[PDB]
RNA sequence: GCACCGCGCGCAGGGGGGCCGGCGCGGCAUCUGGGAAGACUCCUAAGGCGCAAGGGAAUACCCCGUGCGCCGGGGGUUG
């Protein structure tokens, strides 16, 4: 990812970072993707997943 | 013509999803000699981000990106034809503000923001245009708002009640679409399908169809059939009741999928009327319309 | 006692309990908007002890966006006396007079202000100082004053529009020089009043960076204003 | 709840406000002879439905919600005829609807009277709502600002000549209004007219007797004579 | 009430002037770089009592001026509540000495 | 026209008039154009609500200049009669200005309301 | 390659890298009529005296960066050469004004910015009377 | 540097990781607590509140029955 910033105590020196997405697609926001799911499963619970397994 | 051949797959990266897809097709241009140049069709998408992506199907990769200072875009659509060369995308989002992007002459840029809701907790989940200048958006706070795109104003705030089936009082209008005669069809969190009047923007009918929430709608091109796909893996088909006008009723329902029906879209031309419904079991199911 | 600052064309006045910023008045014996002014002479006139030559107008950072940047730790301001600065959003001729006094007589400041009342006060100010030219036109339409503005060295930008980076972009594609300077003041409560201001400022810096500037530094104006940033950046170098 | 309802003047239908506020109120409409649901009319508001009134021919009904939106909803087409706004109402409390020789496609009632929570009761001539298009901002025939507390009761005369409107929260806050002149009668009630804290009023079928019942539980009767 | 309003205007002007003078006396700055190499080069370049008394004095002046303005603002609010309590008709506003808040819902006709 | 920070959404208009009515019961409200101008000039005003139904609209246009000079938020509601009987006046009030104090649930409502007005702007 | 440059005073043309020709002007109240004439794109005497050659169109080209001015001077039949709009012509019309110090010994060996200032004051006061006081 | 017949220890800090546990900021369909709260609701009672004087004290806090006002209860036939 991006190199984390280094603070002298007053100012913050940071490398710019846009080298992640050249031409491919922008990376999906995990906080927004989990919000639309939480509107879909409001209070409802999952059914038990598989067969006979621990 | 019924072959259904999968041509190109353009994969996105890791931690990248695709939520909405919109084709933008120009009208038929004519040459000097009477020959027909058909509409160049451009594909736009969102990826649960603040960025609308335009895809280059010639190079099989993403062509452009556009983003404004707003929340994550959850729904978007291209403005329908009445202008000719000046068509614009309208996109709802999480924090509320209906952003409006411009597309002309191979461009995709964040033009402006029409309006935003007063309440910050209003999330825009679906969008459909009634005419050239009237945008119908569903929201998470039990409302279906009807904005007017030119001045950015608000015609009327349609509302829906609580859900009295479980908790969580706010109903969520997952899918709106517009009939050709002006009415608005909306499937929501209760599994209902509401028919809203077109001139007055009030409801005319509530059709209780599904058990879990209706996730996607589709409307026939002549305005004769409504297909509704929910989270109870259920697909229901409605035709108008004979006699009284504006009254729909569920002809029949059937569980075609094995998981929820998250998206569907219709097509009606060259001797082929289909509606393709894709869900969470990765199998696109083609129904004859 | 008056010393020049690190920035050329900018002076400071020091005392036992204060430290003020000031500029060299181009029209001596005249004030514009009710600002304190100090008269100092160059030494060599002890027998007379009359402050004759240099008149200094006190620059107020509470009414100036740019003077709040200089007292904040602005490393360069990209302008020297004799440069060419385009001022976008010249609100009634408050800061553009101090910028004109920075650039001197061989420099020229091109003020652009769409609003009509501030245009009235701007032209009634600009009659005296001849090194400014005022343009009452919308800054979102640069081809309306493309005849009137030549190539510049610095763009200053304090306009309260949400497409501020787009206004800066079209005015820099039509008027800024190769390797030019941009000093832009960003208002978070104008661009997006709900997001964090750090996120709003980072999105504006990214919009400039894709708009082919090179962000050198960004500093907040927060002993003076609330949720305001100053981005100092260069253009194509 | 089933507390608030209105039976139609033809006697065929009966409308009940459904207790579901949530930014807009609905009311379920029931056939009287078989006691079965036949329709539902939903309006958008902030707290729901303040009041409503059947039209005089018996088909549609006018639903005045809180926050000022008033909605004419027909029974034949079974969707909304129109929506208009009360003038400057920060929230409606009661509505009444009476008279004869009104507009033919809006039920044939002439006057609508809408009383808000501030104390102001607006009276509109319903031939001024027609611009079937309804004007979105009609002007009142008369705005009554005589009562200072929230208008609790309002009742038209069955021949459409009187209008009695009263507030519960003040002792002897009842006024009586002529129509079509829209003038408050000044000779009654006086300082010593034993109204009480007026909770319900009712005009007779021939409109000869006004009955006023207060919060103590005492009905009193007044012959109307012109 | 008129006297308290004039004194509050004077004291608010004094507070604005004193706060301006105190700010003028005494993650803020961010510098961007293209790479870790240029960031480290700038870090190499970075590796290469009177004010205390007068600023404590201006700080004590600022706190006393804020106390004076808050006292005059509370006095003006108390006098507006006295007007509401002595109005010729029943007006809301203010608490009784029992503690119950006065609120009349009548309209001024 | 000249009423560019217009409050057109009826939910926001209802929130503005409900906060006006609560401030009116708290006696934290200045009613009228002259009293609004005095509160904005003195600087005691927290938020200011003008009305757009004024028949000469130019008699309240001086208050946007003083609010631009003093950095207080102003907003336009549609109906002056609604603003008037929201304050509890029985007249048409064309401009109202609601003030702030030390500690109140009303002051928290004022802060949230001017955040919503900044969302309109 | 006829390019069309408009400064506050006059025009220049750089068809054959190096400059070819020019048109100069100074100090009149018809300069604001020139200014309005390119605010719309109307007929202009300096424009017409520039584009009036006697032979023919010899190659149909005239590079003007604003599309409005291009398709408003397309309609003039006085010379019937058809211009081209700004096909992202940033480099040409930016480099000529940044390197316009080379041009200044050619047509007007002077500093002509005082009439630029005067036209700016005239246009701004014209719009201040358009918003009258 | 300590042991040149050894591991290790005292210390400067360069980068990335387990992203283990806390902290901060942000959203959060619901749930829990509080304030506000609809005017049919509560508004403490058939009485209460306010202003200005007067008298007494646990002397920061309070209590009591004179003059002006503001409501409320009860009673109450087109004054």
């Amino acid at each position: 990812k991006n190199p984390k910033d280094k603070r002298v105590g007053s100012t913050a020196y940071r490398v710019v970072s846009n080298g992640g997405d050249p031409r491919l697609a922008p990376k999906a926001k995990k906080q927004s993707l989990n919000l639309k799911q939480a509107l879909l499963r409001r209070d409802r619970v999952a059914k038990p997943r598989g067969g006979f397994f621990v | 013509n019924g072959g259904w051949y999968q041509e190109v797959i353009i994969p996105g990266g890791k931690d990248r999803s695709v939520d909405g897809l919109v084709w933008v097709t120009d009208p038929d241009e004519e040459m000097a000699d009477g020959k027909i140049i058909h509409g160049k069709s451009r594909l736009f998408s969102i990826g649960y981000t603040t960025t609308i992506t335009e895809w280059d199907l010639e190079k099989a990769r993403a062509k452009k990106h556009a983003s404004g200072q707003h929340g994550e875009i959850w729904c978007f659509g291209v403005q329908p034809l009445p202008a000719a060369q000046n068509r614009k995308l309208v996109a709802g989002t999480v924090d509320g503000n209906l952003v409006l992007y411009s597309i002309e002459d191979g461009d995709l840029k964040f033009q402006k923001t029409l309006t935003r809701t007063p309440s910050k907790k209003t999330k825009f989940v679906s969008i459909a245009f009634q005419s050239h200048n009237i945008v119908i958006v569903g929201c998470s706070n039990s409302t279906i708002c009807a904005y007017d795109v030119r001045t950015g104003t608000m015609l009327r705030q349609m509302t829906l009640g609580t859900d009295l089936t479980g908790g969580s009082k706010n109903i969520i209008v997952w899918a709106v679409k517009c009939l050709p005669n002006g009415d608005i069809v909306s499937g929501d969190s209760t599994g209902q399908v509401c028919i809203w009047d077109g001139k007055t923007y009030t409801q005319a009918q509530r059709i209780q169809s599904h058990t879990q929430d209706v996730l996607c709608l589709s409307v026939s091109a002549d305005g004769s059939k409504i297909i509704s796909g929910g989270m109870d893996r259920r697909t229901a088909v409605y035709e108008p009741m004979a006699g009284q006008s504006g009254r729909w009723s569920k002809v029949f329902h059937r569980r075609y999928h094995q998981h929820d029906v998250k998206a569907m879209a219709s097509f009606e031309g060259k001797g082929m009327s289909v509606v393709v419904s894709g869900g969470s079991d990765a199998s696109p199911i083609v129904l004859p319309l | 006692i008056v010393e020049p600052h690190r920035h050329k064309g900018v002076f400071v006045a020091r005392g036992g309990k204060e430290d003020l910023l000031c500029t060299a008045n181009l029209v001596p014996g005249e004030s514009v908007y009710g600002e304190k002014r100090i008269s100092v002479e160059t030494p060599g006139s002890g027998p007379d002890a009359v402050a004759t030559k240099t008149e200094y107008r006190i620059w107020n950072p509470f009414r100036s966006k740019l003077a709040a940047g200089i007292l904040g730790g602005l490393e360069t301001i990209y302008m020297k006396p004799g440069s060419k600065v385009l001022y976008l959003g010249a609100a009634s001729g408050t800061s553009v007079s101090h910028v004109a006094d920075i650039v001197g007589p061989t420099g020229a400041v091109y003020a652009v202000e769409f609003s009509h009342r501030s245009g009235r006060d701007l032209i009634n100010m600009a009659t005296r100082r001849t090194n400014v030219i005022p343009i009452v036109e919308d800054a979102r339409k640069p081809m309306a004053y493309r005849m009137l503005v030549p190539m510049v060295d610095v763009i200053f930008a304090d306009v309260a529009q949400p497409d501020q980076a787009r206004i800066v972009g079209i005015n820099a594609r039509l008027f800024l020089k190769q390797g030019g300077g941009l000093l832009i003041s960003i208002k978070a409560s104008c661009i997006d009043s709900t997001a964090p201001p750090e996120q709003v400022f980072a999105s504006e810096v990214q919009k400039l960076r894709e708009d082919k500037f090179f962000p050198k530094e960004q500093l907040t104006l927060e002993p003076y204003e609330r949720d305001h940033a100053m981005v100092s950046c260069v253009y194509l170098q | 709840t089933m507390e608030r309802f209105r039976v139609s003047p033809c006697g065929r239908y009966m409308a009940l406000v459904a207790s579901d506020k949530k930014g807009g109120g609905m009311l379920n409409i029931i056939n009287v002879g078989t006691m079965q649901w036949i329709a539902q009319a939903r309006i958008d508001g902030r707290h729901g439905v303040a009041d409503f009134a059947w039209w005089s021919d018996g088909n549609g009904l006018t639903i005045a919600g809180r926050d000022g939106q008033v909605t004419e909803w027909s029974m034949i087409t079974r969707r909304t005829v129109g929506i208009w706004r009360d003038e400057g109402s920060i929230g409606g409390t009661v509505m009444a609807l009476g008279g004869r020789n009104g507009p033919a496609e809006l039920g044939g009632d002439r006057w609508v009277a809408i009383g808000s929570n501030s104390g102001i009761l607006n009276v509109y001539d319903r031939n001024d709502l027609i611009e079937i298009r309804i004007k979105k901002y009609p002007t009142p025939t008369r705005v009554f600002e005589q009562l200072t507390t929230s208008i609790s009761v309002v009742a038209f005369s069955p021949d459409g000549q009187l209008l009695a409107f009263g507030s519960q929260h003040k002792k002897d806050a009842l006024r009586l209004v002529h129509l079509p002149s829209c003038t408050v009668y000044r000779n009654w009630p006086t300082e010593q007219t034993p109204l009480g804290r007026v909770t319900a009023i009712a005009f007779s079928s021939k409109s000869d007797v006004l009955a006023v019942g207060n919060d103590v539980g005492r009905v009193r009767l007044w012959e109307i004579r012109g | 009430l008129g006297y308290v309003r004039t004194m509050r205007n004077i004291a608010a002007k004094e507070l604005k002037e004193l706060e301006e003078r105190y700010v003028l006396a005494g993650p803020k700055k961010i510098v961007f770089f293209e790479g870790v190499e240029e960031r480290q080069q700038a870090l190499e370049k970075q590796k290469a009592r009177r004010k205390q008394l007068v600023l404590e004095k201006l700080a004590r002046k600022v706190k006393a001026a804020r106390k004076k303005l808050k006292a005059l603002a509370d006095a003006e609010y108390e006098l507006e509540l006295q007007q509401a309590k002595m109005a010729k008709t029943a007006t809301s506003g203010g608490f009784t000495k029992s503690g119950r808040r006065i609120k009349v819902r009548e309209r001024k006709r | 026209s000249a009423a560019w920070p217009k409050a057109e959404d009826p939910a926001l208009v209802q929130e503005l008039l409900d906060c006006v009515q609560q401030a009116s019961h708290y006696r934290q409200l200045k009613k009228g154009a002259n009293e609004t101008t005095k509160s904005v000039n003195r600087g005691t005003s927290e938020l200011v609500i003008l009305a757009a139904d004024t028949q000469p609209l130019s008699i309240v246009l001086h208050i946007p200049l003083i609010c631009e000079e003093k950095n207080v938020p102003y907003v336009y509601v549609p109906s002056k009669v609604a603003l008037g009987r929201a304050c509890g006046v029985s007249r048409a009030v064309i401009a109202v200005s609601l003030t702030s104090n030390e500690a109140s649930d009303l002051n928290s409502k004022i802060r949230a309301l001017r955040d919503k007005v900044e969302r309109l702007a | 390659l006829f390019i069309l440059t408009e400064t506050s005073a006059g025009y220049a043309l750089f068809k054959a890298i190096k400059y070819k020709e020019f048109a100069k002007f100074d100090s009149a109240a018809i300069a604001v009529e020139e200014a309005s004439g390119i605010l719309e794109g109307k007929v202009t005497p300096k424009l017409a005296s520039l584009l009036n050659e006697l032979k023919d169109e010899k190659k149909v080209t005239l590079a003007v960066h604003d599309t409005k001015l291009s398709n408003s001077i397309t309609k003039l039949p006085g010379i019937n050469i058809k211009p081209i709009s700004g096909s992202m012509t940033d480099d040409l019309f930016r480099a000529i004004r940044q390197h316009l110090y080379n041009l200044i010994p050619g047509m007007e060996p002077s500093n002509f910015d005082e009439m630029n200032l005067g036209l700016a004051h005239s246009l701004s006061r014209h719009k201040l009377k358009f918003s009258p006081e």
